[PDB]
C-alpha cells in the first residue's frame, strides 16, 4: 500500500488549494486518513483526520476553511485550504493512520506516508 | 493544547554507543485503555516519516531491534543501542492521545 | 386388609358401570344396581386428592442438569455421576415405595369403604335385617322400593317398619 | 337388598408390597413409556442442531461446520455423541466444560465482527490455513479466529484493545499456538521467545508457549490451546502478543440469556411441536413421571428409573 | 378408614375434658361425662412415642454448610447448589410425606381406638346390651353405677347380670 | 391395629408350632390345636413378598466409592464428606422408616389376618355360633369332627344342620 | 352407657394425603416460622459481625475496616452480601474460598506480629500507600502486609526464614504485585524480571508478575494477587524475593479451633442470647423444623422448605 | 372353636414407630453386625497387602517396599490409613488422588522395561541416591525410576520417544527434582535452567524447577515432584530434558481393567476366602444390610449406619 499526493504546486492567497492524495496498491477502508503539514523549519503540524465513513476532525490551532474530503469509489481523499494567507507554505504529507478510536482502540501509527509535495504560496 | 519539548536538540553520538532522546508535555499521555500513546518518527533527509517505535515502547515492522523506547506518564526515553550510520534523521515525537495531535521540535542526529 | 375384597363379598358384579359401591336389591317393584353416589363421591374425591398430593409433593425433584468433565477430572466426574445416580435412585425408590404404599392404601381404603358401607347398612335395620355372610341382608319386614331409596339415602327411621315377625 | 361392588373388562395390573400382579378397575398409569423418537421444536423455537459438529467446532467456526454461520434463536443445543469435526487442528480449549456450562443459560447469540480482517495491518491473515482443517478439498482454518503468521518477515507486538460499548455481554475467543520446535517458530513467527498477555478488569492471563515434540493427531504435530472470556459492558479486553497469537475475528454478543442445555444426541430432526424434549426423542404428554431419560429440557415429567408405575385408583 | 369418626358416631360430644376418649351414661345415679384413662393413656403414650420417634429420626440429616466458589468453578457450584437443593427436596419430601402419612395414620388410629372401645364394650354385654346405631347401648336390665365402673375397669362379669327378662 | 393383641384374643398359645394362625376346639371327639393353613399360607406368602420387595427396591441403593482429596481441596472433600454420608443418612432413614412402618403394618397385617379369620368364622357360622368375647364360639348345635374340619376347610354352610334350639 | 370422642372448639388444621384441610383437636406444631429478626450471641460469645467489609478485608486489614484490629473470641463471622470495603487495591486471593472454608472451623485468632518494620533495613515501609484505599481521605494501604518498594534506588533480595516456635498453627499471608507495565517495575522496584519463591515443608511457590496492561478497577490498573499458608508447630516458612513482594508484617495464630461459619447477611447487630443463629434472624425455639434459611450455626432445627408442617397428635 | 395365634418362647424384640421394644415371634434379622476381623480373598484372588506401603510407595518402587517386586493378579489394594513409607524422598506426585481413581478400576499390572539401562549413555544410571530412602542402611532411591545426575561434568539433552507398540495402555511415571539452591543445582546438573518437556497425543507439559530455600522433611531439602501419564495403543510418549529429570525405567502395562478400591485399612492379612470385603473385616453372610463400614467391594449388604434392623414376621 502506497499513497500518492497530487498537488497544484502554487496558489495565490485568495483561492483554495486543491491537494489530493490517492491510495495506490491498497484499499481505503477501515483506516484513518490524516493530513499533516510541514512548514519550513517550524516542525510538523497535524491539519486533520477523516474516517472513511465520516467524522472529520480539524485542527483547532488554525481555522482556514478546512474541508477534508473523502471518496471511496475512486480510492481518494483530498484537502482544500481556502482563505490562505501565505502562512500555509508547506511540504504537505498525506498519511494513513492505522488506528481506530471507537470500540476498537488499537493504535499502530502512521505507517505509510506519501512521497511528498511542495507548495510555495505567493 | 498539548505542547511538547525536546530535552536534547542535537546529539553527536559515536556509533556503537546508545543515545537518549526525551520529550514530555502537560497531560499524562495515557488513554482510557491504558496503552501509552506515543510515536517517534525518523523523517530522514529527503525521505518521509517512518513509524519506528510506536504506542510508547513497541517497534514497527522492518525496523531492526536496535531501536527501543520506555516511559509512562510525562517522562519518556528513546534509546538506540549500537547506533549505526543508517540511523540519521530527526526523530519527531508525536503525542497521539487527543484530537489535536502535535509534534516535538526534532533531534537532528549528527554522526560523530 | 379389612377383608371385603375376596372377603365377606364373594366377588364383584358385572352390571354396574355408574358408581363403584353398589346395592343389588330384589324387590317386587324391580331389581337394579344402585350407584350409591355418597360413598363413591367421597372415595373418588379422596383418590383425586391422593393423585393431587402425588403430583404436588413431587413437583420439585432433582433436575439432573447434564454437566461435563474432561480427563484428569475423573474424581469430580465420578462425584457428579454418583450424585446424579444417587439422587435418581433415591427418587426412584421414593416413587416406587410411594406407589406401592399408596396402592396398598387405596386397595385397603376401597376395602374400608366397602366395609363401612356394610357397617352403615348394618347399623340401620339393626335387628330387622338378618346379615347374610356374602355381603347381603334379608329384611324381616316387607320393604318396597322407597325404603330402599331411604336406606341408600341414609335417612332411615327404625320407629318406622318396627315389626319383627 | 345387597352390599357389593363391580368389576370390568380390564387386564391392567398393579403391584403392592405384599402382592404383585393385582388386577385393578379403571386405574391411571402415571409412567409414559412412549416417545415419538424424533427431535422437534420446543414451544415453537427451532433448536440448534449440530450434525457432526461440536461447541468448539461451532463457536470457533469449523470450515466443515459452516451450516451455522447465521444462527437464529434456539432453545437447546443438540450435539452428536462423537462428532468428527471438533477441533480439527489439535489442541484443547481451556475451560471448554465451563464454556459449555455457560452456554446452558444462553438461547441466542449475535455473531458480531469486533475485530475485522482489515484491522491487522502488520500481520498476514490469508495464509493462516492448515491441511488438518480442510474445506472442499483445500487447506483451511476456523472462520471465527485468525491465525496470524508474520508479514514481511516480522511479527511486532500487537497490543490490540477492544472496549465493549455494547450494552450486552460479549463472549471473546482466542488461543495460543503450541508449535513443535524452534524451527517452526522461526518459520512462522520472527520472535523466538513469545507470549500472549490478556488483561481486563477481572481476568489476568499470561501464556508462554510449550514448544515440545508431540505425536500426530489429525496429521500435524501441533496444538492450539484456545481460551475464552466474557467481557462486561463498559469493560475493555486488552490482548498483547508478539507471537503464537490466534487472534479473535468474531465475538458472540449475548442478547437472550435464559435456559437451555446440551443434549449429546444423534437423533434426526423431525418436524413437529411440543413442550418437553428428551435426547432420545420427544414427549407430548402430561404424565407425572417419565422413564425415558434423565435429561429433559423444558417443563417435563420427573425421571423415575422404574419401568412400571401404575397408581391403583381402582377397587381391584 | 375404620369409620367411627363421622361413622358410628355422628359427632363427638363437647364438655368431656379428660384426654381424648371417654364414655357417657344417663343412669339415674348421675348423668355426666367421664373418661377411660387406660385406653386413652395407651393412645397418648403411643402418640408421645411417635413424636419422639419422628424427632429421633431427624437427627444427623444434611446440615448445609456454606461453600463458596469463584467465577471459574460454575460447574462445581452448580453441582453443589444442586446437591444441596436435591437433599433439601428429599428431606422436605421426607418431612411432608412423613407427616402426611402419619397424620392419615393418626386420624385413623384414633378412629381405631374409638372403634376398639366400641367393639370392646360390645364383646361384653353380648345380649344384655342392645347396640344402638349412634355408638350407644341400652341394657335390658337396670344396670347401676357399679357395673358402669366395672366396664370402665374392664372387670365385667356377664354371669352376674343374667337378667335379660 | 384392629385388636388381635389385648383385644378379644387375650394372648397366644404355646403348644401349636405348625401354622401361625390356628384353631382350638373342645369337641367330644378329640380336643387339640390345628392350623388354618390357607390363611396362614396367604400370610406367609404376603410376608415373603414383603421381604422380597424390600430387598428388591434396596438393590439399587447408593454405595460409597472411596475418593481421596488433597489438603487444598477441602471444600470438595467437605462436599463428598457430606454426600457419601448424606445419601447414607437418607438411606439410613429410609432403611429405618421401612423397618418402622412395615413392622407396624405387619403387626396390623397379622392383626387383620386374625380379625379377617375371626369374622370369617363369624360370618360362615353366623347365628348358630354364639360369640364369647374372649374369642370362643360355644356352638348351639353339637358339631362332630367332620363339620369342624369343614369349618377349617371353609365349606361349612349354614343350611346344613340348622338347629338353634 | 355410650361411646364417642372429644371436641375442643378449635379451628387449627392439618394436612393428609387424601384431604388437605381437616379440623384437628390438639395438634402440635413442629415448624418454627418466626424469629426475632436480628443477630446476637451464641452462649455468651460476641460474634464477629464485620460491617461493610469481607474476610479478605479483615484478614488483610482494610483501611476502611479499622474496628477489628484486635478481635475477641467469636462464634461465627458475618459479612454483608455485597460488601464495598474489600480488596481496595484491585486484586484477588488464591484459595480465598478454601481460606473461608478453613476459617469456618476457627473460633479465635491471636493477632501476632511475626515480622516487624525494623526487619526491613534496605526497603521502604512508609511509601507503600495507595489512593484506592482511603483512610480519613488520605491515601493508605493494608495494615497487615507492607507493599515493599525499593529503597536507595535498589531492591536487595529478601531472604527471610521465619521459624514457628509456637505450639499453634499460624496463618501467614503475603502477596505479589502484578504491575500494569514495565515502567512501574522500573520505578516501584529496580529489577525488571522478578520472582517470589516461597518454601515450606508442604508448599512450593515460584510466583512471577504478569506485567501487561489491564483496565481500570477502583481508579488503578495494577493487581495485587494474595496468597496464604498454614504453618505447623516447629515448621519454618521461607520467603525469597527480589521484587513485587507484598511482605507480611502481621500473622494470625489459631488458638481456638472449633465450629463456625462465614455467614452472609446484612441484618444489624441486636442484643439477645440464643443457641442457634440463622442469617435473617436468630431462632430461639426448640421446634424440630425451621423455614428461616438453609444455613444455621448452632444447635438448630433441621431446615425444611415448606409451610404448614403440623402433626396431628390428637383426634379429628 | 376358638381362633388364636401361636406364641413361642423367643426373646427377639422389634421397635415399631409407635411402641418401641415390641416382642415378636420368629422374626428375621436383616442386620449382620459381625465380621471375620481379617482380610480374606475374593473369589480366590489374593489381594495386594502393602504392609507399611502406599500407592506412591508401590508404583514408584520404595526400597522399603521390596516385598512387592513382582505382584500377581490382585482383586483389591489394601493401603494403611497412615503409611510410614511413602514418598521417602519429599515431594508430591501430581494427581496422586486421580491416579488412585484410575487405580480403582485396574485389577492387574505387568511391569515392563520400556527404558533399559543401556538406553541412557552419557548419563549416570543408578548412582544417584538419597539418604531419605534407606535400603540395608546404605542409601538407595526408588527402583522404578532413575535419577540421572551429571555423569562427566556435563548433561547432554535427553531426547527419548517410546512408541507404544504394545496393544495395552502403559502407565508411565517420571518426575522433576526441585533442588534446594543454585549451588546444588549446578553440583548435580550442569545446566542451571531446565525445561523438562513431555509430549503425548492428548497431553503436553513443560516443567521448570522451583529452586528455593525450603525446610527439612525426612532430612532432605529438595522436592522430587512426580508426574504420570497413561499412553494409548500406537501412541508415542515423548520426553525431552536437559536436567532435573527422574527418568522412567519401568512402566506398568494395564492387562485387566475391573473394579478395585483402596481400603486404607491397617488390619492384619488373613488366610481365608469370602465374597465381600470390608476395611475392618470380612462379611460372610447374605444379609440385606451391614453396619460394619461404608466402603465395600463385592456382592455385599448395603450400609445402614444403624445398630438394629429386624423385619417382624410374627404376631405378638
Ligand atoms: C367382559 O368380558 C366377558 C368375556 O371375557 C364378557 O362376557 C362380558 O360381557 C364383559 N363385560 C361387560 C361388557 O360388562
Ligand atoms: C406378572 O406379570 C408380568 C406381565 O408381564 C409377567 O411377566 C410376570 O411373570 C408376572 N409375575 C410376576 C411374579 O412378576
Ligand atoms: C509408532 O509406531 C507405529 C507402528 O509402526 C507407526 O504407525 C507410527 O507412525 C509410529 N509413530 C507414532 C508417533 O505413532
Ligand atoms: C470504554 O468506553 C466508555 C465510554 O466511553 C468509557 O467510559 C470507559 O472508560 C472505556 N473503557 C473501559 C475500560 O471501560
Ligand atoms: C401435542 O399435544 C397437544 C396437546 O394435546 C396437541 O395440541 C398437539 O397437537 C400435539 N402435537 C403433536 C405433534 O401431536
Ligand atoms: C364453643 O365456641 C363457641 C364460639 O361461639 C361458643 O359460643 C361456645 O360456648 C363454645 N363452647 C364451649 C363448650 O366452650
Ligand atoms: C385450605 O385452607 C387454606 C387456608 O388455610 C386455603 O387457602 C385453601 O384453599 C384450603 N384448601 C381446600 C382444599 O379447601
Ligand atoms: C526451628 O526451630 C527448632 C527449635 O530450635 C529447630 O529444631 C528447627 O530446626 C528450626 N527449623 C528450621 C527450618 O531451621
Ligand atoms: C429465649 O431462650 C431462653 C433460653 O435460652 C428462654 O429463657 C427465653 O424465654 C427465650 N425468649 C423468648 C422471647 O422466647
Ligand atoms: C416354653 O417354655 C415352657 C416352660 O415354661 C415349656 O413347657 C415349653 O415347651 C417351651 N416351648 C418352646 C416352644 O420353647
Ligand atoms: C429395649 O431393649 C434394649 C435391650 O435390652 C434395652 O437396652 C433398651 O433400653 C430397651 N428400651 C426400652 C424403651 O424398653
Ligand atoms: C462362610 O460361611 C460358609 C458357610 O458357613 C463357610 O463354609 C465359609 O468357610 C465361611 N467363610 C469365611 C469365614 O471366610
Amino acid at each position: 500500500v502506497q499513497l500518492q499526493e497530487s498537488g497544484p504546486g502554487l496558489v495565490k492567497p485568495s483561492e483554495t488549494l486543491s491537494l489530493t492524495c490517492t491510495v495506490s496498491g491498497g484499499s481505503i477502508s477501515s483506516y484513518y486518513w490524516s493530513w499533516i503539514r510541514q512548514p519550513p523549519g517550524k516542525g510538523l503540524e497535524w491539519i486533520g483526520s477523516i474516517y472513511y465513513s465520516g467524522s472529520t476532525n480539524y485542527n483547532p490551532s488554525l481555522k482556514s476553511l478546512s474541508i477534508i474530503s473523502v471518496d471511496t469509489s475512486k480510492n481518494q481523499f483530498s484537502l482544500k485550504l481556502n482563505s490562505v494567507t501565505a502562512a500555509d507554505t508547506a511540504v504537505y504529507y498525506c498519511a494513513r493512520e492505522l488506528a481506530s478510536t471507537g470500540p476498537l482502540y488499537y493504535y499502530y501509527g502512521m505507517d505509510v506516508w506519501g512521497q511528498g509535495t511542495t507548495v510555495t504560496v505567493s | 493544547d498539548i505542547v511538547m519539548t525536546q530535552s536534547p536538540l542535537s546529539l553527536p553520538v559515536t556509533p556503537g554507543e546508545p543515545a537518549s532522546i526525551s520529550c514530555r508535555s502537560s497531560q499524562s499521555l495515557l488513554h482510557s485503555i491504558g496503552y501509552t500513546y506515543l510515536d517517534w518518527y525518523l523523517q530522514k533527509p529527503g525521505q518521509s516519516p517512518k513509524l519506528l517505535i510506536y504506542l510508547g515502547t513497541d517497534r514497527a515492522p522492518g525496523v531492526p531491534d536496535r531501536f527501543s523506547g520506555s516511559g509512562s506518564g510525562t517522562d519518556f526515553t528513546l534509546k538506540i543501542s549500537r547506533v549505526e550510520a543508517e540511523d540519521v534523521g530527526v526523530y519527531y515525537c508525536m503525542q497521539a492521545l487527543q484530537t489535536p495531535y502535535t509534534f516535538g521540535q526534532g533531534t537532528k542526529l549528527e554522526i560523530k | 386388609l379389612f377383608g371385603a375384597i375376596a372377603g365377606f363379598i364373594e366377588g364383584g358384579w358385572q352390571g354396574m358401570v355408574d358408581g363403584w359401591y353398589g346395592y343389588h336389591h330384589s324387590n317386587e317393584q324391580g331389581s337394579g344396581y344402585a350407584a350409591d353416589k355418597e360413598s363413591t363421591q367421597k372415595a373418588i374425591d379422596g383418590v383425586t386428592n391422593k393423585v393431587n398430593s402425588i403430583i404436588d409433593k413431587m413437583n420439585t425433584q432433582f433436575e439432573a442438569v447434564g454437566r461435563e468433565f474432561n480427563n484428569l477430572e475423573r474424581r469430580i466426574e465420578n462425584l457428579n455421576k454418583k450424585m446424579e445416580d444417587g439422587f435418581l435412585d433415591v427418587w426412584t425408590y421414593n416413587a416406587e415405595l410411594l406407589v406401592l404404599m399408596e396402592n396398598e392404601r387405596t386397595l385397603d381404603f376401597h376395602d374400608s369403604n366397602v366395609k363401612n358401607l356394610y357397617d352403615k347398612v348394618r347399623l340401620q335395620l339393626r335387628d330387622n335385617a338378618k346379615e347374610l355372610g356374602n355381603g347381603c341382608f334379608e329384611f324381616y319386614h316387607k320393604c318396597d322400593n322407597e325404603c330402599m331409596e331411604s336406606v341408600r339415602n341414609g335417612t332411615y327411621y327404625y320407629p318406622q317398619y318396627s315389626e319383627e315377625a | 337388598i345387597c352390599i357389593g361392588y363391580h368389576a370390568n373388562n380390564s387386564t391392567e395390573q398393579v403391584d403392592t408390597i405384599m402382592e404383585k400382579n393385582v388386577t385393578v378397575t379403571h386405574a391411571q398409569d402415571i409412567l409414559e413409556k412412549t416417545h415419538n423418537g424424533k427431535l422437534c421444536d420446543l414451544n415453537g423455537v427451532k433448536p440448534l442442531i449440530l450434525k457432526d459438529c461440536s461447541v468448539a467446532g461451532w463457536l470457533l467456526g469449523n470450515p466443515m461446520c459452516d451450516e451455522f454461520i447465521r444462527v437464529p434463536e434456539w432453545s437447546y443445543i443438540v450435539e452428536r455423541d462423537n462428532p468428527a469435526n471438533d477441533l480439527c487442528y489439535p489442541g484443547s480449549l481451556n475451560d471448554y466444560e465451563e464454556l459449555k456450562h455457560l452456554l446452558s443459560r444462553i438461547n441466542h447469540f449475535e455473531k458480531i465482527l469486533i475485530i475485522p480482517k482489515s484491522s491487522w495491518p502488520n500481520h498476514e491473515t490469508s495464509l493462516g490455513v492448515s491441511a488438518a482443517c480442510p474445506y472442499q478439498g483445500a487447506p483451511s482454518f476456523f472462520r471465527n479466529v485468525v491465525w496470524l503468521i508474520k508479514k514481511d518477515d516480522a511479527y511486532p507486538t500487537i497490543k490490540i484493545s477492544y472496549n465493549n460499548t455494547n450494552r450486552e455481554d460479549l463472549l471473546i475467543l482466542w488461543g495460543i499456538h503450541h508449535s513443535n520446535n524452534a524451527e517452526e517458530q522461526t518459520n512462522l513467527y520472527k520472535n523466538p521467545t513469545t507470549y500472549i498477555s490478556v488483561g481486563t478488569s477481572t481476568l489476568n492471563q499470561r501464556l508462554v508457549p510449550k514448544i515440545a515434540t508431540r505425536s500426530q493427531v489429525n496429521g500435524q504435530r501441533g496444538r492450539m490451546d484456545f481460551f475464552w472470556t466474557i467481557l462486561k459492558p463498559d469493560d475493555a479486553i486488552h490482548f498483547e502478543s508478539n507471537g503464537n497469537f490466534i487472534a479473535p475475528e468474531y465475538a458472540y454478543k449475548i442478547v437472550k440469556k435464559g435456559d437451555s442445555t446440551i443434549m449429546k444426541s444423534g437423533v434426526e430432526y423431525g418436524h413437529c411441536n411440543t413442550k418437553c424434549q428428551t435426547p432420545v426423542g420427544a414427549i407430548n404428554s402430561s404424565m407425572p413421571f417419565h422413564n425415558i431419560h434423565p435429561l429433559t429440557i423444558g417443563e417435563c415429567p420427573k425421571y423415575v428409573k422404574s419401568n412400571k408405575l401404575v397408581l391403583a385408583t381402582g377397587l381391584r
